């Protein structure tokens, strides 16, 4: 398990440490990408085939753990069997821009991001759908533990082993930089590698959006649901009343967390608050509902008509400040959970303010 | 089997993975430094008791907003690391990690882990920190950030030399039993 031992024993004495180093980071690369072959290919067979061939789940909600499985490891079994192909031509390895790029680059990489989307948008609801399926079904808490036995999991659970995907697409730039580090500059190789390292952060920022906007949106759905905007089905404030039929599920969300409102100067509102594209939505938890109610102060703010200030003396806290000539003389006084916390707001709010 | 899963964070810089490797070997890579630590299964005793401890890496996950918490679910113990040569590492601790691990994590028990104590007192370290007009971390500002986070405990280590890479894992350990 190492190159310079291994193969290339012999074959050392004549490489420079450079070129040593090299090669054992293209070793490290193709051992692991075997290696997660591997792990995919356990998901298939100890998990995904028994649980459909069993009909342990329905096939819409296996479709939805599983959603590309055999197109996942083809992907990946192509670039492994180039990259045996390649290790043919004797143990140390030339040039391998090419291969690079024959993954990550150009319609590779569309292929490869889109797949690898896929399979891993959904996961984190999935997985949860999995664990509420054991808890209350008896016949699936035993499939789990009978397949989790088997020792090819090396002792791991299902969604220990299903995030590999995301997991190997994270090491990819690194391994890249690695062997960059260790190429000679001026080459078409390094300047190739450099283009290849590149598009696979892309390809992570694309699959990061993906389950961004995945789990965003099965969020706002459960929370559009649990909102009451009742309270604005009258009005008290002109201001208020627009927003009696608010729906979330049309919108994005930047940012949502807990801030508290310093409403007056001894009162305190506790506030659960959405960020989207041109609104800023103020709730109040109440049980699992949220209200969407005034206090008069509106509930809801459209970004295009405020600003953002920080207060001096109180790092944890920031202004809003309502534009609109109808809009209150009153600022809206938020205090964040930290500073940390409060320069994230503000960090998001200024940006959204800024498209709005 | 008592069955915990561990997760480590921290900046990109700070040697997650190479503590990792340690841990699970027992052993400073000679000849080569691994860049891939896959998620595994390593066993522990501490206070009697045996424990199977899964061991997760977030090395590469350090930019990517919502790949990182994908890791987080079911957490028992979490390690927070800086690297000592670098304080621009230790000041994200509670501008980066510790909001993020308490969001995701609540109530999960933080231990707080300053890696690479074998640098304190390298020179080439010390004048490079000197140029930014910086110098390694103290133990004492490594402990002081400790209790400013709610961590569990603090502790330092080396990976090169295994100075308190196991202990480091005790502790979490514990930290996941109590
Ligand atoms: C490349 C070897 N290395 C290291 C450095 C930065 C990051 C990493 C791991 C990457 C990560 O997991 O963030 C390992 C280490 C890891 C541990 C070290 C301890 C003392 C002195 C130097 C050390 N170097």
């Amino acid at each position: 398990q190492n190159w310079q031992h291994t193969v290339g024993k012999d074959v050392v004495a004549g490489l420079t440490q450079r070129e040593i180093d090299r090669q054992e980071v293209i070793n490290e690369l193709f051992v692991t990408e075997a290696s997660h072959l591997r792990t995919l290919r356990v998901l298939d067979l100890i998990f995904y085939q028994r649980m459909k061939k069993e009909n342990l789940m329905p096939r819409e909600e296996l479709a939805r753990l599983f959603p590309n499985l055999p197109e996942l490891i083809e992907i990946h079994n192509s670039w492994c069997e180039a990259m045996k192909k390649l290790r043919e031509e004797g143990p140390i390895i030339k040039e391998i821009s090419d291969l690079m790029l024959a993954r990550f680059d150009g319609p590779a990489r569309e292929e490869l991001q889109q797949v690898a989307a896929q399979f891993c948008s959904y996961q984190s609801i999935a997985l949860e759908l999995i664990k509420t399926k054991q808890r209350k079904e008896s016949r699936f808490q035993l499939f789990m533990q009978e397949a989790e036995s088997h020792p090819q999991c090396r002792r791991l659970q299902l969604r220990d082993l299903i995030i590999s995907e995301m997991q190997r697409l994270t090491k990819y730039p690194l391994l890249l930089e690695s062997i960059i580090k260790h190429t000679e500059g001026g080459t078409s190789e390094h300047e190739k590698l450099c283009r290849a390292r590149d598009q696979c952060r892309e390809i992570l920022k694309y699959v990061n959006e993906a389950v961004k906007q995945t789990e965003n949106r099965h969020r706002l759905e459960g929370y559009q649901k649990r909102l009451d905007a009742t309270a604005l089905e009258r009005a008290s404030n002109p201001l208020a009343a627009e927003f009696k039929s608010l729906d979330l599920t049309t919108r994005k969300m930047i940012h949502e967390g807990p801030l508290t409102w310093r409403i007056s100067k001894d009162k305190t509102l506790d506030l659960h608050v959405l960020l989207l594209e041109d609104l800023l939505v103020l709730l109040q938890k109440q049980d699992e509902k949220l209200l969407l109610k005034c206090h008069t102060f509106s509930p809801v703010l459209k970004l295009n008509a405020v600003l953002i200030r920080s207060v001096a003396t109180d790092k944890r806290a920031f202004f809003i400040i309502c534009t609109s000539k109808l809009g209150p003389p009153q600022i809206y006084e938020l205090v964040a959970l930290t500073s940390s916390d409060k320069n994230t707001w503000m960090e998001l709010l200024e940006e959204a303010v800024r498209n709005a | 089997a008592i069955r915990k899963k561990l997760v480590i964070v921290g900046d990109g810089a700070c040697g997650k993975t190479c503590l990792l490797i340690v841990f699970s070997k027992d052993q400073f890579p000679e000849v080569y430094v691994p860049t891939v630590f896959e998620n595994y299964v390593a066993d522990i005793e501490v206070d009697g008791k045996q424990v199977e401890l899964a061991l997760w890496d977030t090395a590469g996950q350090e930019d990517y907003d919502r790949l990182r918490p994908l890791s987080y679910p079911d957490t028992d113990v979490i390690l927070m690391c800086f690297s000592i040569d670098s304080p621009d590492s230790l000041e994200n601790i509670p501008e980066k990690w510790t909001p993020e691990v308490k969001h995701f994590c609540p109530n999960v028990p933080i231990i707080l882990v300053g890696n690479k104590k074998d640098l304190r007192n390298d020179e080439h370290t010390r004048r490079e920190l000197a140029k930014m007009k910086q110098e390694p971390v103290k133990p004492e500002e490594g402990r002081d950030m400790a209790n400013r986070i709610g961590a569990f405990g603090y502790m330092e280590c080396s990976a090169k030399t295994k100075d308190g890479v196991r202990e480091v894992f005790e502790m979490a350990t514990r930290a996941a039993l109590q």
